């Protein structure tokens, strides 16, 4: 049980982390009009 | 020096995976609210799937008394469900690894919470991607909101409702027959029918279909003629042309002759504008009626507001819904009561 | 731990888990009197399972559903000396606990864990031993219905669903007779706790507890299954 | 169960059955509830109604009030399905 | 109206039924066609003018991008419009159709053919008293509905329900 | 006679309003 | 209540907290008095 | 410009026309501050006017009142409220500054200068200077800290604050020792929302508040300057749209957030919400109504820790998940309630058995009866109670209210920060006006199959 929170856990801040620093990436420069 | 800095970053590694993720050309667009919407979807959609065919019976009402809602016990289609879980846990988090045992966690129902959580997130990732696409493909960025009515709505019945009442005993079940209980449930308990939030929400919808219908019909009607007799009249139609395929001063011109003049639009933009409107307001409304009679605020009460001189009370149409709110109220969950007031 | 549990606080407590633990004594030394010429009175009774076997056709353990939910305590007694011989007669507190584990197969077994109405003889050192025969009420009471409002002391007296089926003379629902009459009853469990540790400054006995005893039955729809339970205990010891 | 034959005697008859009426029944008899009525329910069951006064800490009040009532009074066998519910008996309005 | 629809729920289950269930899809998929329509179109306009006022900007030529609606819809939904007839007619056809199908479901109940019970589950309910679907639970509260309300919403009928007769849960 | 008094505040009130509106609309 | 003294003050205090909706409204007004709306 | 010629804006987007003048906008913000404050004194006045003495706070539709007398003015022990003179008195400063805020507002909307970059320097700006905007951001962050220092200081010296909790019923006090320890506090901050957690709503005891409220005073007063004398990093530059709209959309997103914790502040907490004042909470009922009944069926001589009820479960008394006894029946939901009228009968392992026998107080079983009885359920219409309950109560807990209203405020706000956010990329991107015909970014991808 503590296994698959450990588990669970790394997935959040995998995916948490790649939206955060992903979205921090100059997303406005990100349009057909750069 | 304006407001966007347009710059890029020299083929990084990193920059390679931003570019993947916002990438226009692949099949289905994957922004990084897909980064978060397609595994919350994918965990909710797995469990929800194996849940609703194979899920032992949960103590919704924590009376110890589990209610079956999978097909392998006994359900079909229509009275199958993902059980909401254990009022014993009320607004706790119960996650897997917070149980004893994968046996224990079916029984109190902590499926519901999993796929309800995780479904919420994904929808809202659905919406943010919505926007997302809108902007990579140099769209107005209004559908999102549009869309922001219905997660507005399921927001409502699976999380709001819970946090009001205080458990996700009280939030809406994952199948049909569930969600009839949870209607009228919710009628005995706050007369939501004689909530005006409602009565626009079905104002919202009524007129949704009614103005969908009328548009329908209106440019069906005034199709120009691009084709041969018995084949498809939509073949009188190409993908990418610019030339219009109805006449719009036609279709005006009849609205305007089956009312009035001035009750038809001559505007084709402003006539969008109000169908897409219409109804997210409406739903907008009926969203904000569950949440906030998820805070108890009830519908209107009427119950004997007609005396007569002698002081004896004439009943209306709203007490008679109230003998069948009555009904429903000293029926629902006839184990769960011990005490003469329903306060949760 | 009963000092332990005395100094903490309950929000040092709340959702620990603590709060089902029965509390242990850490003496394995010296004697509680008993003049056979004065009552007495066990006070502050907790068993604590640990192990809820469920026999099949032997007892085979099972996975607990309920959660921490399962243990009695203040549950209360008088300790009488009657004609020679050391009797406890369990009176109040929270002497029953509803309970629901799962056999292999996936067969629900709910049962009323009761010591309600415990007559326990004894024959305080470290080797007394408290054995003795108990009553187990039914699992759901007259007012509780089923699926289809059908219950002892209320509910409908037939089957409202199959009107056509209650409609001939004879038979007759006679069929679902044995779902349409709701019977309350009552069982017997019989339990046998076993002391180990005494305290004779704080006047506190525990040690092990082992019980027997019957289960749920539906209202008389189906056949109850004996389950056992492995347990500690924990009393005091107070005169009268 | 189905069918019970001392249903009258539960508080919607001219007399009680002091083994298995719930509280609320006492109502119907001026002085009982709540004293009389309590004691009597705590200190059930009886074989016969006039063990009733049998019943240690009655006061003279409960005693005097219980004769007149006593007239009043039925013992029927004790069935736990009502007995369980002597005080509270899932009925308030 | 309010009245008449509980009344047909604690009296024909009116919910359970298939046909009243076509009729759910029609109005919330036409709800759904108008706002996603107008939504789509009002945010893949032309920018036929200066002014942020969209609407003043408005012909033979398509005021929207057809081809960019249906670019983003189909890498979001996976599936979208591509004959502007075919959507006018489909948002047509949904509702209409929703209407007329719930209209076949009343006929039904005006001759009191229900899709009132699954006859399966009450068999297994009437056997197995540990049986229990949100179905059954709805079922009683059909029950619950029909009582209380019989008495006030039938007053020619004089019935008269002993407080001991009316079917409710504990303590309620 | 409470009444009366707060429809005539609220009358100066609600008329105050448009007064000033019709006041500058003349200038 | 109000202290005794601002007690003849009672009716007015009544319309008090209605005047912000009024501003509101009053924007419409002028709008339609200039042209638009 | 105030036409659609010169503007672009029609008379509804008519706001829109004030987005580069310096000059219009600050009056609009002025006299909008002008209503609020003109709503709060009015209001006020309003609470003050129809109070009656001898009656409960949230009997009488009081949602401003309950504020004060949790700041500690006019209250006496137990939560009577005697002394309605400072409450006048609040009400009418709010006015008066109202009158104030007014005329600057509608000198800057309609007589001053329409551009304050002409005339001065040091109140113009451009949207696109970030240096100005974390400038004012930083002075309005200083101002913020200070409030919450204002919070602190009236609770630390000056009469203090009522606190529920108090050692002999709800009454007055000083806080003399505040929590300054970061292990609780931001203990708070890192809690989970769910049930028996709380996060920040799960705040119980006023010297947690006030230490709070002096940790978020430092925190803005030292952001503040961080702001004034800082400018904006390269990434953050790089991440934010810098116009008028998005810092809208951004203040829009916060207070929805904002709108939604307060929501549930009003309906859950019961420390910064005095029940005395604002109610009983939902759980704080339910709970009331058990320990009602309990202690009526006690009396009529049940031994309620034995007490089966029909399920099998206690009648009055179980246990809750983690073990802790608890009251029975649905309120098993509500075991996370912690009450001033409860916490005398709480021990180590949840409600102390003997307590419930023998130490009950009449005046505990007076507020079980009342919080039963002033539940907070009602209509829309403020007929009390359930909904199938007749017309005779008139009351709707302002809990409800308050709830309800910030719900429905915080929900449409969160709306308007998806309308702004997403118009503020398309209005920065350049293509918020329409799809150029010429320059259709779709002709130009590759097809998807
Ligand atoms: C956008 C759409 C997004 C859709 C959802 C996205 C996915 C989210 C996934 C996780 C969601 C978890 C939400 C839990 C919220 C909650 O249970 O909140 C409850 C908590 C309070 O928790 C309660 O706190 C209480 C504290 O009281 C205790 O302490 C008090 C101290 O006085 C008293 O003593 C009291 O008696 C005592 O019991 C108890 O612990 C309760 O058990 C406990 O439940 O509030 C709080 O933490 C603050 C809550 C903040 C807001 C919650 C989210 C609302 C979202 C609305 C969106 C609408 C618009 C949508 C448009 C599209
Ligand atoms: C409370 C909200 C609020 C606030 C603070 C403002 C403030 C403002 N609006 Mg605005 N507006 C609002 C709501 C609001 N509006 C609403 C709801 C609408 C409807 C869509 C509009 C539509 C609108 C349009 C179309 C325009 C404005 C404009 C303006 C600005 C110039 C006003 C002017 O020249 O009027 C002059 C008004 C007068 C001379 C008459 C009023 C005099 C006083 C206020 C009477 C008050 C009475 C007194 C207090 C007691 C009695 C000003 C900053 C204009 C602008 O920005 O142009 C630069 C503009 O063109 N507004
Ligand atoms: C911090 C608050 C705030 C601020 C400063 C603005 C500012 C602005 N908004 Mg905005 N907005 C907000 C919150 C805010 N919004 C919220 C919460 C929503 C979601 C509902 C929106 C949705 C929104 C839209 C959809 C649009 C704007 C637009 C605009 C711009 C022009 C606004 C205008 O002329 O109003 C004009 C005011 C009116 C026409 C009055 C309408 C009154 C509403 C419909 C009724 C509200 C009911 C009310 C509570 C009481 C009922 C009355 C009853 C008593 C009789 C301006 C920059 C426009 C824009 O993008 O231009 C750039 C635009 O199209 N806003
Ligand atoms: C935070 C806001 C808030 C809250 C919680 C309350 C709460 C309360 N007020 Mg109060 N009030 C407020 C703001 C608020 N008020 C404002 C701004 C004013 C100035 C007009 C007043 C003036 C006022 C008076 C004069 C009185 C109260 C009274 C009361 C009490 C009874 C309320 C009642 O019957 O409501 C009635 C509720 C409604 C009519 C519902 C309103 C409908 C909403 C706005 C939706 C409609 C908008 C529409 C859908 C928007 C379209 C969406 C678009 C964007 C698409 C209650 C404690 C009464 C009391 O007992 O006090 C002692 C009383 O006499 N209030
Ligand atoms: C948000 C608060 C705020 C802010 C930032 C300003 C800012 C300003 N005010 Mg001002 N003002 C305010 C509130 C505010 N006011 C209020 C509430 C009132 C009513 C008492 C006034 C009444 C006022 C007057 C009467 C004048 C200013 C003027 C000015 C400008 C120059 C003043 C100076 O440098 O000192 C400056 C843009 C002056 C100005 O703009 O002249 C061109 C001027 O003559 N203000
Ligand atoms: C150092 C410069 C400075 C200072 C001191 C202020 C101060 C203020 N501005 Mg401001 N502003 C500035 C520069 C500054 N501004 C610049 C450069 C701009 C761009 C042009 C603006 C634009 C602006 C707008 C658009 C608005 C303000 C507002 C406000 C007020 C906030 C009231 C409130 O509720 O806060 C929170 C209040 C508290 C936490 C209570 C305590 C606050 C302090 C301790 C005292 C407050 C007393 C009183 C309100 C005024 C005295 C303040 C002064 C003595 C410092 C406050 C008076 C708002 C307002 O309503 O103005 C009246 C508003 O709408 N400002
Ligand atoms: C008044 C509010 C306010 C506002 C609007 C800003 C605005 C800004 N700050 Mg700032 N700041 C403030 C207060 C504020 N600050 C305070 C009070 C402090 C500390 C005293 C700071 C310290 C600070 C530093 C040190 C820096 C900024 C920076 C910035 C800029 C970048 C913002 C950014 O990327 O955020 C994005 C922020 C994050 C992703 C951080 C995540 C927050 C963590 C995870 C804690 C939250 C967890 C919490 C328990 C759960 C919240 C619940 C919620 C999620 C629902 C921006 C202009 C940066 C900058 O550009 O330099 C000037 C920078 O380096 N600020
Ligand atoms: C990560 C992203 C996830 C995205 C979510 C998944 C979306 C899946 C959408 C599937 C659409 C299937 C369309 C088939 C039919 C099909 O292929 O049509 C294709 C059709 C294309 O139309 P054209 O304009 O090309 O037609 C021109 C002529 O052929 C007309 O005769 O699309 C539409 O008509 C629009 C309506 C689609 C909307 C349909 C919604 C139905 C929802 C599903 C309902 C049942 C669910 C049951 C679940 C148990
Ligand atoms: C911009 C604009 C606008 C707006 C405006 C506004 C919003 C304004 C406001 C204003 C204001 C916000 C004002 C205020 C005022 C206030 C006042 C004027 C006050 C007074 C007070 C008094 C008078 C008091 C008295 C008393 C006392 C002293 C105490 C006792 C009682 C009594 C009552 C006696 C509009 C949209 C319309 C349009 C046009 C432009
Ligand atoms: C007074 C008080 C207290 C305290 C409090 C405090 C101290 C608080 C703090 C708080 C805090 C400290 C908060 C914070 C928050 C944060 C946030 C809320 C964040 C947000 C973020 C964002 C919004 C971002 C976004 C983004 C992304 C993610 C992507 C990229 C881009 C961007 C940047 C946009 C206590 C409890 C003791 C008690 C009660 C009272
Ligand atoms: C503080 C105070 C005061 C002041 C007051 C005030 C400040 C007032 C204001 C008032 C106001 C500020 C008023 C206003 C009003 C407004 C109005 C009255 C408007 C409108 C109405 C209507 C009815 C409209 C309608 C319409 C139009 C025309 C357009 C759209 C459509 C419709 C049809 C909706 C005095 C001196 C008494 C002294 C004592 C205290
Ligand atoms: O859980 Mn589902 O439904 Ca809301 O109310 Mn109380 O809890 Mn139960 O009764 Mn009625
Ligand atoms: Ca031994
Ligand atoms: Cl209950
Ligand atoms: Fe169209």
């Amino acid at each position: 049980m503590f296994t698959l929170k450990i588990f669970v856990y790394s997935c959040v801040a995998f995916f948490c982390s790649l939206f955060i620093f992903g979205f921090l990436s100059n997303d406005p420069s990100r349009n057909p009009n750069r | 020096m304006t407001v966007t800095l347009e710059r890029r970053e020299s083929t990084s590694l990193w920059e390679r995976f931003c570019s993947w993720i916002t990438s226009t050309e692949n099949r289905l667009y994957i922004g990084w609210f897909g980064v978060l919407m397609i595994p919350c979807l994918l965990t909710a959609t797995t469990v929800f799937i194996i849940a609703f065919i194979a899920a032992p019976p949960v103590d919704i009402d924590g009376i110890r008394e589990p209610v079956s809602g999978s097909l392998l016990y006994g359900n079909n289609i229509i009275t199958g469900a993902v059980v909401p879980t254990s009022n014993a846990i009320g607004l706790h988090l119960y996650p897997i690894w917070e149980a004893a045992s994968l046996d224990e966690w079916l029984y109190n129902g902590g499926p519901y919470q999993l796929v309800v959580l995780h479904f919420l997130l994904g929808v809202a990732a659905y919406m943010g991607r919505e926007w997302e696409l809108s902007y990579r493909l140099g769209m107005r960025p209004w559908i999102c909101v549009a869309f922001s009515a219905p997660v507005a709505a399921a927001t409502a019945v699976f999380l709001i409702y819970p946090i009001g009442q205080g458990s996700f005993s009280d939030g809406m079940p994952l199948g049909i027959s569930g969600t009839f209980n949870f209607m009228l449930v919710f009628q005995a308990e706050h007369n939501i029918l004689m909530h005006p939030f409602h009565m626009a929400g079905v104002a919202g919808v009524f007129g949704g279909a009614l103005f969908s219908a009328m548009h329908g019909s209106l440019v069906t009607s005034s199709l120009i003629r691009e084709t041969t007799e018995n084949e498809s009249p939509n073949y009188g139609y190409k993908l990418g042309q610019e030339e219009e395929t109805y006449n719009i001063v036609a279709a005006h011109g009849y609205f305007g002759r089956l009312i009035f003049q001035y009750a038809s639009f001559n505007n084709s933009r402003a006539l969008h504008f109000f169908l897409g409107l219409w109804p997210v307001v409406g739903i907008w409304l009926t969203s904000i009626g569950i949440s906030t009679m998820a805070f108890n605020l009830n519908g209107l009460n009427f119950n004997q507001s007609i005396v007569d001189s002698q002081g004896r009370v004439i009943n209306t149409w709203a007490d008679i819904i109230n003998r069948a709110n009555l009904g429903i109220e000293v029926m629902h969950e006839r184990n769960a009561h011990n005490f003469p007031l329903d306060l949760a | 731990t009963a000092q332990d549990v005395r100094q903490l606080s309950y929000e040092q407590v709340k959702g620990t888990g603590l709060a089902n633990r029965c509390p242990e004594v850490v003496s394995s030394k010296g004697k509680i009197s008993l003049d056979k010429t004065k009552k007495y009175k066990v006070v502050d009774l907790c068993l604590e399972p640990k192990q809820f076997l469920v026999e099949e056709e032997e007892f085979v353990d099972t996975k607990l559903m309920t959660r921490a939910t399962y243990t009695l305590a203040n549950i209360e007694g008088e300790l009488v000396n009657e004609n020679g011989t050391w009797k406890f007669i369990e009176k109040d507190g929270m002497d029953y606990a509803a309970t629901t584990v799962q056999i292999p197969g996936g067969e629900r077994v709910p049962f009323l864990f009761s010591i309600k109405k415990l007559v326990a003889s004894l024959n305080i050192s470290t080797s007394t031993e408290l054995g003795g025969e108990f009553k187990v009420p039914s699992y759901r009471t007259g007012m509780f219905l089923d699926p289809k409002g059908r219950g002892m002391a209320n509910g409908y007296d037939m089957a409202v669903a199959l009107p056509a089926l209650e409609a001939d003379g004879a038979v007759g629902q006679e069929v679902l007779r044995k779902e349409n009459d709701k019977v309350f009853q009552e069982t017997s469990g019989r339990i046998e706790l076993a002391v180990n540790k005494v305290d004779p400054t704080s006047n506190e006995i525990g040690g092990v507890f082992v019980s027997e005893q019957l289960s749920d039955t539906d209202m008389g729809a189906k056949e109850p299954k004996k389950l056992l339970l492995k347990g500690v205990f924990y009393a005091r010891i107070l005169p009268s | 169960r189905i069918d019970y034959e001392g249903i009258g005697y539960l508080g919607g008859g001219d007399k009680i059955d002091v083994n298995n009426a719930n509280v609320r029944a006492y109502r119907k008899f001026p002085g009982l509830y709540p004293t009389a009525a309590k004691k009597i329910v705590q200190g059930g069951p009886y074989g016969t109604p006039d063990d009733i006064l049998k019943n240690p800490e009655l006061s003279e009040r409960d005693k005097e009030v219980i004769k007149k009532y006593m007239d009043r009074f039925v013992a029927l066998p004790p069935t736990p399905e009502y007995f369980t519910d002597r005080v509270n008996n899932g009925i308030y309005k | 109206i309010f009245r008449f629809l509980l009344f047909l729920q604690g009296f024909h289950n009116w919910t359970l039924n298939p046909f009243h269930m076509m009729g759910v899809a029609g109005i919330l998929g036409g709800a759904l066609l108008c706002a996603i329509h107008g939504a789509t179109v009002e945010n893949t306009l032309f920018e036929d003018g200066e002014a942020s006022d969209t609407f003043r900007a408005f012909q033979s030529e398509e005021t929207y991008s057809m081809v960019t609606a249906n670019r983003f819809w189909s890498q979001i939904f996976g599936v979208a419009f591509a004959n502007k007839r075919w959507l006018h007619f489909f948002l047509l056809f949904v509702p209409v159709t929703g209407l007329w199908v719930s209209s076949i479901g009343i006929v039904g109940l005006a001759l009191n053919l229900r899709a009132y019970d699954f006859v399966s589950q009450e068999i297994r309910a009437a056997e197995d008293p540990e049986f229990e679907t949100f179905y059954t639970k709805n079922i009683l509260l059909n029950e619950g509905i029909r009582a209380w309300m019989a008495a006030q919403d039938q007053p020619h009928e004089n019935f008269v329900f002993p407080e001991e007769v009316l079917p409710r849960g504990n303590a309620l | 006679w409470q009444v009366i008094v707060q429809l005539v505040f609220l009358a100066l009130i609600i008329t105050t309003g448009p007064v000033i509106i019709v006041y500058l609309s003349t200038r | 209540q109000l202290p005794e003294t601002y007690n003849i003050f009672a009716p007015i205090i009544d319309i008090m907290p209605v005047i912000p909706i009024l501003f509101l409204l009053l924007a419409f007004v002028w709008q339609a008095a200039v042209g638009f709306r | 410009g105030r036409s659609i010629e010169s503007t672009g804006f029609a008379w509804w987007s008519g706001n829109a026309r004030l987005i580069n003048l310096s000059g219009k906008l600050l009056g609009a913000h002025v006299a909008h501050a002008g209503l609020i404050v003109f709503w709060t004194g009015a209001m006020t006045l309003f609470e003050t006017s129809h109070f009656i003495p001898e009656k409960p706070l949230y009997e009488q539709g009081m949602i401003l009142l309950p504020h004060l007398a949790t700041l500690g003015w006019g209250v006496a022990p137990g939560g009577e409220i005697v002394n309605t003179y400072p409450y006048f008195a609040t009400g009418v400063i709010h006015l008066v500054s109202s009158a104030v805020l007014g005329f600057g507002g509608i000198y800057h909307s309609i007589v001053g200068p329409d551009v304050l970059e002409d005339s001065f320097s040091f109140f113009g700006y451009d949207w696109r200077d970030k240096n100005k905007m974390t400038t004012i951001l930083g002075i309005h962050l200083i101002l913020l800290g200070i409030g919450a220092f204002l919070l602190v200081i009236k609770a630390l010296f000056i009469g203090g604050i009522y606190d529920t909790w108090a050692p002999g019923g709800g009454d007055i006090r000083f806080i003399t020792n505040p929590t300054l320890n970061p292990a609780i506090i931001f203990s708070y901050l890192l809690k989970s929302p769910f049930g028996g957690e709380g996060w920040i709503v799960g705040v119980n005891n006023m010297e947690d508040v006030i230490g709070g409220h002096i940790w978020i005073g430092v925190t803005c007063v030292i952001g503040g300057i961080w702001h004034i004398l800082t400018r904006p990093f390269s990434w953050a530059r790089r991440a934010f749209v810098w116009s008028g709209e998005a810092y809208l959309s951004y203040s829009l997103g916060a207070l929805a957030l904002m709108g939604q914790t307060a929501a549930e502040y009003a309906w859950y907490n019961n420390t910064v919400y005095p029940s005395e004042f604002y109610g009983p909470t939902a759980a704080e009922a339910s709970q009331a109504q058990a320990f009602t009944f309990l202690v009526r069926d006690q009396r009529l001589g049940a031994n309620i820790a034995s007490t089966q009820g029909p399920t099998g479960l206690g009648k009055y008394l179980m246990r809750s998940p983690t073990g802790e006894v608890i009251l029975g029946g649905e309120t098993m939901r509500f075991w996370d309630l912690r009450a001033p009228w409860l916490e005398p009968l709480r021990s180590s392992n949840g409600l102390d058995l003997n307590k419930i026998k023998n130490d009950i107080q009449p005046w505990q079983e007076r507020r079980a009866a009342e919080y039963m009885t002033h539940a907070p359920l009602g209509s829309l219409n403020s007929v009390g109670g359930v909904a199938t309950e007749i017309n005779s109560v008139n009351y709707v807990s302002p809990r409800s209210w308050l709830t309800t209203s910030h719900f429905f405020l915080g929900f449409f706000i969160f709306i308007g920060h998806l309308w702004h956010a997403g118009r503020a990329r398309a209005a920065a991107a350049g293509f918020e006006k329409g799809i150029n015909r010429e320059n259709e970014p779709v002709l130009s991808m590759r097809p998807l199959d």
